[PDB]
Protein backbone atom coordinates (compact mmCIF):
# COMPACT_ATOMS: atom_id res chain seq x y z
CA UNK A 1 0.00 0.00 0.00
CA UNK A 2 1.65 3.46 -0.57
CA UNK A 3 1.87 6.27 2.07
CA UNK A 4 -0.37 8.81 1.44
CA UNK A 5 0.59 12.73 1.70
CA UNK A 6 -0.83 16.23 1.04
CA UNK A 7 0.21 19.48 0.65
CA UNK A 8 -0.92 22.15 2.76
CA UNK A 9 -1.28 24.32 -0.79
CA UNK A 10 -3.61 21.44 -1.31
CA UNK A 11 -5.76 21.57 1.62
CA UNK A 12 -6.11 25.58 0.24
CA UNK A 13 -6.82 24.94 -3.32
CA UNK A 14 -9.50 22.13 -1.90
CA UNK A 15 -10.92 24.63 0.66
CA UNK A 16 -11.09 27.19 -2.85
CA UNK A 17 -12.84 24.32 -4.68
CA UNK A 18 -14.94 23.55 -2.08
CA UNK A 19 -15.77 27.68 -1.46
CA UNK A 20 -16.84 28.49 -5.69
CA UNK A 21 -19.46 24.62 -5.32
CA UNK A 22 -17.49 22.59 -7.53
CA UNK A 23 -18.36 18.96 -7.35
CA UNK A 24 -16.21 17.50 -4.88
CA UNK A 25 -17.19 14.14 -5.32
CA UNK A 26 -15.37 14.17 -8.73
CA UNK A 27 -12.32 14.92 -6.95
CA UNK A 28 -13.12 12.51 -4.58
CA UNK A 29 -13.80 9.32 -6.69
CA UNK A 30 -10.60 9.78 -8.51
CA UNK A 31 -8.31 10.62 -5.40
CA UNK A 32 -9.62 6.85 -4.31
CA UNK A 33 -8.96 5.30 -7.48
CA UNK A 34 -5.15 6.61 -7.01
CA UNK A 35 -4.99 5.60 -3.26
CA UNK A 36 -6.32 1.63 -4.26
CA UNK A 37 -3.50 2.07 -7.06
CA UNK A 38 -6.96 1.16 -9.08
CA UNK A 39 -4.11 2.07 -12.24
CA UNK A 40 -4.56 3.16 -14.53
CA UNK A 41 -6.97 5.30 -14.62
CA UNK A 42 -10.20 5.62 -16.47
CA UNK A 43 -9.48 7.48 -20.34
CA UNK A 44 -11.72 10.78 -19.00
CA UNK A 45 -8.78 11.52 -16.36
CA UNK A 46 -6.42 12.19 -19.65
CA UNK A 47 -3.60 11.12 -16.85
CA UNK A 48 -0.19 12.12 -18.02
CA UNK A 49 3.44 12.72 -16.14
CA UNK A 50 3.60 16.56 -15.12
CA UNK A 51 6.01 18.60 -17.56
CA UNK A 52 9.15 19.64 -14.90
CA UNK A 53 12.26 18.89 -13.25
CA UNK A 54 10.42 16.48 -10.80
CA UNK A 55 10.40 13.34 -12.05
CA UNK A 56 6.84 11.39 -10.39
CA UNK A 57 4.66 14.61 -10.61
CA UNK A 58 1.51 13.69 -12.60
CA UNK A 59 -1.15 15.90 -14.01
CA UNK A 60 -5.43 14.16 -13.82
CA UNK A 61 -8.10 16.00 -14.76
CA UNK A 62 -11.31 15.86 -12.57
CA UNK A 63 -12.61 18.37 -15.43
CA UNK A 64 -11.49 19.41 -18.76
CA UNK A 65 -10.38 22.51 -16.90
CA UNK A 66 -9.97 21.01 -13.60
CA UNK A 67 -6.55 19.89 -12.56
CA UNK A 68 -5.63 17.28 -9.75
CA UNK A 69 -1.33 17.27 -9.76
CA UNK A 70 -0.22 14.74 -7.11
CA UNK A 71 3.11 13.18 -7.10
CA UNK A 72 2.85 9.26 -7.78
CA UNK A 73 6.38 6.89 -6.32
CA UNK A 74 6.34 3.12 -5.42
CA UNK A 75 6.16 4.28 -1.64
CA UNK A 76 4.06 7.66 -2.41
CA UNK A 77 1.45 9.17 -3.48
CA UNK A 78 0.95 12.87 -1.98
CA UNK A 79 -1.45 15.50 -3.17
CA UNK A 80 -0.07 17.91 -4.83
CA UNK A 81 -2.58 21.02 -5.87
CA UNK A 82 -5.51 21.38 -7.59
CA UNK A 83 -7.07 23.85 -9.52
CA UNK A 84 -7.83 25.56 -13.45
CA UNK A 85 -5.45 25.71 -15.95
CA UNK A 86 -4.77 29.15 -14.83
CA UNK A 87 -4.52 28.45 -11.39
CA UNK A 88 -1.81 25.80 -11.32
CA UNK A 89 -0.40 26.85 -15.02
CA UNK A 90 -1.53 30.47 -15.70
CA UNK B 1 -13.06 33.49 -42.17
CA UNK B 2 -9.57 34.00 -40.86
CA UNK B 3 -7.53 33.40 -36.92
CA UNK B 4 -5.55 36.46 -36.59
CA UNK B 5 -3.20 36.56 -33.07
CA UNK B 6 -0.45 39.79 -32.61
CA UNK B 7 2.76 38.12 -31.54
CA UNK B 8 6.43 39.08 -31.15
CA UNK B 9 8.03 38.85 -34.45
CA UNK B 10 11.28 36.78 -33.44
CA UNK B 11 9.09 34.53 -32.10
CA UNK B 12 6.79 34.37 -35.01
CA UNK B 13 10.42 33.40 -36.74
CA UNK B 14 11.35 30.88 -34.58
CA UNK B 15 7.95 29.01 -34.61
CA UNK B 16 7.99 29.37 -38.42
CA UNK B 17 11.55 27.85 -38.74
CA UNK B 18 10.52 24.92 -36.29
CA UNK B 19 7.44 24.30 -38.79
CA UNK B 20 9.25 24.93 -41.91
CA UNK B 21 11.46 21.60 -41.22
CA UNK B 22 8.59 19.53 -41.14
CA UNK B 23 6.94 20.77 -43.87
CA UNK B 24 4.62 23.12 -42.40
CA UNK B 25 3.30 26.47 -41.61
CA UNK B 26 2.55 28.17 -38.72
CA UNK B 27 -1.28 28.47 -40.27
CA UNK B 28 -1.46 24.89 -40.87
CA UNK B 29 -0.28 24.60 -36.66
CA UNK B 30 -3.04 26.95 -35.86
CA UNK B 31 -5.67 25.29 -37.66
CA UNK B 32 -4.15 21.86 -36.39
CA UNK B 33 -4.46 23.17 -32.87
CA UNK B 34 -7.92 24.26 -32.96
CA UNK B 35 -9.77 21.15 -34.53
CA UNK B 36 -8.18 19.31 -31.51
CA UNK B 37 -9.31 22.06 -28.94
CA UNK B 38 -12.89 22.36 -31.09
CA UNK B 39 -13.12 18.34 -31.17
CA UNK B 40 -11.95 17.48 -27.75
CA UNK B 41 -13.72 20.47 -26.08
CA UNK B 42 -10.10 20.42 -24.18
CA UNK B 43 -6.65 22.02 -24.07
CA UNK B 44 -3.75 19.73 -25.68
CA UNK B 45 -1.59 18.99 -22.69
CA UNK B 46 1.40 20.54 -21.42
CA UNK B 47 1.37 24.16 -23.15
CA UNK B 48 2.67 25.74 -19.89
CA UNK B 49 4.72 24.85 -17.42
CA UNK B 50 3.97 24.81 -13.93
CA UNK B 51 3.58 28.27 -12.32
CA UNK B 52 4.81 30.02 -9.79
CA UNK B 53 2.65 28.78 -7.28
CA UNK B 54 2.66 25.70 -7.98
CA UNK B 55 6.63 25.55 -8.19
CA UNK B 56 7.14 26.64 -4.67
CA UNK B 57 4.73 24.02 -3.63
CA UNK B 58 6.57 21.36 -5.27
CA UNK B 59 9.83 22.70 -3.42
CA UNK B 60 8.02 22.66 0.09
CA UNK B 61 6.49 19.69 0.06
CA UNK B 62 10.01 18.20 -1.48
CA UNK B 63 11.98 19.69 1.48
CA UNK B 64 9.44 18.62 3.58
CA UNK B 65 7.82 21.88 4.40
CA UNK B 66 3.93 21.83 4.96
CA UNK B 67 3.68 17.99 3.93
CA UNK B 68 0.71 16.08 6.08
CA UNK B 69 -0.04 12.04 6.05
CA UNK B 70 -3.27 10.66 6.15
CA UNK B 71 -3.58 6.95 7.62
CA UNK B 72 -6.65 6.33 4.35
CA UNK B 73 -8.88 7.88 2.32
CA UNK B 74 -11.46 8.65 5.48
CA UNK B 75 -8.81 10.08 7.47
CA UNK B 76 -7.54 11.88 4.35
CA UNK B 77 -11.00 13.26 3.22
CA UNK B 78 -11.71 14.28 7.21
CA UNK B 79 -8.69 16.34 7.31
CA UNK B 80 -9.38 18.03 4.24
CA UNK B 81 -12.84 18.42 5.61
CA UNK B 82 -14.59 17.13 2.23
CA UNK C 1 8.88 43.93 -33.11
CA UNK C 2 5.24 42.57 -33.41
CA UNK C 3 4.22 40.60 -36.30
CA UNK C 4 0.79 39.19 -36.89
CA UNK C 5 -0.43 35.63 -37.16
CA UNK C 6 -2.94 34.99 -40.32
CA UNK C 7 -4.38 31.64 -40.91
CA UNK C 8 -7.07 30.81 -43.06
CA UNK C 9 -9.99 28.74 -41.00
CA UNK C 10 -13.56 26.87 -41.33
CA UNK C 11 -15.53 29.86 -39.65
CA UNK C 12 -17.83 26.74 -37.64
CA UNK C 13 -14.66 25.42 -36.25
CA UNK C 14 -13.27 28.57 -35.07
CA UNK C 15 -16.89 29.61 -33.11
CA UNK C 16 -16.37 26.18 -31.34
CA UNK C 17 -13.16 26.17 -30.59
CA UNK C 18 -13.96 30.02 -29.22
CA UNK C 19 -16.38 28.91 -27.33
CA UNK C 20 -14.60 26.07 -25.38
CA UNK C 21 -11.75 28.48 -25.13
CA UNK C 22 -13.85 31.27 -23.90
CA UNK C 23 -14.75 28.54 -21.02
CA UNK C 24 -11.30 28.33 -19.73
CA UNK C 25 -10.99 32.19 -19.57
CA UNK C 26 -8.56 32.01 -23.06
CA UNK C 27 -8.71 33.74 -26.38
CA UNK C 28 -7.83 32.09 -29.84
CA UNK C 29 -5.35 34.23 -30.15
CA UNK C 30 -4.30 33.34 -26.19
CA UNK C 31 -4.08 29.69 -27.75
CA UNK C 32 -2.02 31.20 -30.47
CA UNK C 33 0.82 32.84 -28.80
CA UNK C 34 1.23 29.91 -26.34
CA UNK C 35 1.21 27.20 -29.24
CA UNK C 36 3.80 29.01 -31.07
CA UNK C 37 5.63 30.12 -27.39
CA UNK C 38 6.12 26.27 -26.94
CA UNK C 39 7.09 25.04 -30.36
CA UNK C 40 9.82 27.99 -30.55
CA UNK C 41 10.84 27.01 -27.13
CA UNK C 42 10.87 23.14 -27.25
CA UNK C 43 12.03 22.69 -31.06
CA UNK C 44 9.37 20.44 -31.58
CA UNK C 45 5.46 20.34 -32.00
CA UNK C 46 2.79 19.41 -28.99
CA UNK C 47 2.34 15.61 -28.04
CA UNK C 48 -1.32 14.39 -30.27
CA UNK C 49 -2.26 17.16 -32.54
CA UNK C 50 -3.40 14.61 -34.87
CA UNK C 51 -4.66 11.01 -34.75
CA UNK C 52 -2.53 8.41 -36.64
CA UNK C 53 -3.50 8.24 -40.49
CA UNK C 54 -4.98 5.61 -42.38
CA UNK C 55 -1.54 3.73 -43.30
CA UNK C 56 -1.12 3.72 -39.70
CA UNK C 57 -4.06 2.58 -38.63
CA UNK C 58 -4.08 -0.12 -41.05
CA UNK C 59 -0.78 -1.93 -39.54
CA UNK C 60 -2.46 -1.61 -36.34
CA UNK C 61 -5.27 -3.36 -37.35
CA UNK C 62 -3.39 -6.03 -39.36
CA UNK C 63 -0.97 -6.19 -36.58
CA UNK C 64 -3.79 -6.52 -33.86
CA UNK C 65 -5.09 -9.17 -36.09
CA UNK C 66 -1.58 -11.15 -36.31
CA UNK C 67 -1.01 -10.15 -40.00
CA UNK C 68 2.32 -9.53 -41.35
CA UNK C 69 3.48 -9.39 -38.00
CA UNK C 70 7.45 -10.90 -37.49
CA UNK C 71 9.12 -12.19 -34.48
CA UNK C 72 12.43 -11.45 -33.17
CA UNK C 73 14.83 -13.10 -30.69
CA UNK C 74 16.80 -10.03 -29.19
CA UNK C 75 18.49 -7.17 -30.34
CA UNK C 76 21.03 -8.42 -32.77
CA UNK C 77 18.80 -10.63 -34.94
CA UNK C 78 15.79 -7.96 -35.06
CA UNK C 79 18.48 -5.49 -36.45
CA UNK C 80 20.38 -8.17 -39.03
CA UNK C 81 16.45 -9.03 -39.63
CA UNK C 82 15.91 -5.55 -40.47
CA UNK C 83 18.54 -5.03 -42.10
CA UNK C 84 20.01 -2.28 -39.62
CA UNK D 1 11.73 -10.48 -21.10
CA UNK D 2 9.31 -8.93 -23.20
CA UNK D 3 8.69 -10.73 -26.40
CA UNK D 4 9.83 -8.61 -29.57
CA UNK D 5 7.80 -8.21 -32.60
CA UNK D 6 7.56 -5.87 -35.42
CA UNK D 7 5.10 -5.70 -38.31
CA UNK D 8 5.81 -5.41 -41.97
CA UNK D 9 4.90 -1.99 -41.51
CA UNK D 10 7.97 -1.19 -39.76
CA UNK D 11 10.04 -3.32 -42.02
CA UNK D 12 9.27 -0.70 -44.78
CA UNK D 13 9.53 2.58 -42.54
CA UNK D 14 12.96 1.12 -41.48
CA UNK D 15 14.55 0.96 -45.33
CA UNK D 16 12.79 4.46 -46.29
CA UNK D 17 14.74 5.62 -43.10
CA UNK D 18 17.60 3.74 -44.29
CA UNK D 19 17.13 5.24 -47.76
CA UNK D 20 16.63 8.61 -46.67
CA UNK D 21 20.29 8.44 -44.69
CA UNK D 22 18.42 9.02 -41.16
CA UNK D 23 20.86 8.24 -38.06
CA UNK D 24 19.74 4.95 -37.48
CA UNK D 25 22.30 4.35 -34.57
CA UNK D 26 19.55 6.64 -32.63
CA UNK D 27 16.92 4.64 -33.76
CA UNK D 28 19.02 1.71 -32.73
CA UNK D 29 19.65 2.20 -28.94
CA UNK D 30 15.73 3.59 -28.16
CA UNK D 31 14.67 0.28 -29.29
CA UNK D 32 17.80 -1.30 -27.22
CA UNK D 33 16.60 0.27 -24.44
CA UNK D 34 13.00 -0.59 -24.98
CA UNK D 35 14.15 -4.51 -25.76
CA UNK D 36 15.91 -4.14 -22.29
CA UNK D 37 12.75 -2.94 -20.02
CA UNK D 38 14.60 0.34 -19.20
CA UNK D 39 11.69 2.56 -18.56
CA UNK D 40 10.66 4.76 -17.72
CA UNK D 41 12.42 5.76 -21.09
CA UNK D 42 15.06 8.49 -20.69
CA UNK D 43 12.64 12.58 -21.07
CA UNK D 44 14.92 13.11 -24.02
CA UNK D 45 12.55 10.35 -26.05
CA UNK D 46 9.57 12.51 -25.05
CA UNK D 47 7.77 9.02 -24.84
CA UNK D 48 3.97 8.55 -24.35
CA UNK D 49 0.80 7.01 -24.86
CA UNK D 50 0.05 6.87 -28.60
CA UNK D 51 -3.73 9.10 -28.98
CA UNK D 52 -5.61 6.03 -30.37
CA UNK D 53 -8.39 3.54 -29.13
CA UNK D 54 -5.23 1.29 -29.69
CA UNK D 55 -4.62 0.16 -26.52
CA UNK D 56 -0.77 -0.69 -24.86
CA UNK D 57 0.58 1.72 -27.78
CA UNK D 58 3.21 4.18 -27.32
CA UNK D 59 5.20 7.29 -29.26
CA UNK D 60 8.16 7.89 -28.84
CA UNK D 61 10.58 10.70 -30.80
CA UNK D 62 13.91 9.91 -31.58
CA UNK D 63 13.78 13.13 -33.32
CA UNK D 64 11.53 16.00 -33.00
CA UNK D 65 10.11 14.82 -36.28
CA UNK D 66 11.34 10.86 -36.24
CA UNK D 67 8.83 9.40 -34.51
CA UNK D 68 8.04 5.44 -33.69
CA UNK D 69 4.95 3.96 -32.98
CA UNK D 70 5.50 0.50 -30.30
CA UNK D 71 2.81 -1.25 -28.40
CA UNK D 72 4.18 -2.42 -25.19
CA UNK D 73 2.66 -5.12 -22.58
CA UNK D 74 3.82 -7.07 -19.88
CA UNK D 75 4.85 -9.88 -22.53
CA UNK D 76 4.97 -7.94 -25.91
CA UNK D 77 7.28 -5.21 -27.44
CA UNK D 78 6.07 -4.58 -30.84
CA UNK D 79 7.94 -2.22 -33.53
CA UNK D 80 4.64 -1.17 -35.25
CA UNK D 81 5.82 2.01 -37.51
CA UNK D 82 8.83 4.96 -37.16
CA UNK D 83 8.94 8.32 -39.70
CA UNK D 84 8.70 11.35 -39.84
CA UNK D 85 4.96 13.16 -38.58
CA UNK D 86 3.59 13.61 -42.21
CA UNK D 87 4.56 9.75 -42.78
CA UNK D 88 2.25 8.75 -39.38
CA UNK D 89 0.05 11.07 -38.59
CA UNK D 90 -0.75 13.39 -42.12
Amino acid sequence: QRDIEYSGQFSKDVKLAQKRHKDMNKLKYLMTLLINNTLPLPAVYKDHPLQSSWKGYRDAHVEPDWILIYKLTDKLLRFERTGTHAALFG
Amino acid sequence: AFVRARIDEDLKNQAADVLAGMGLTISDLVRITLTKVAREKALPFDLREPNQLTIQSIKNSEAGVDVHKAKDADDLFDKLGI
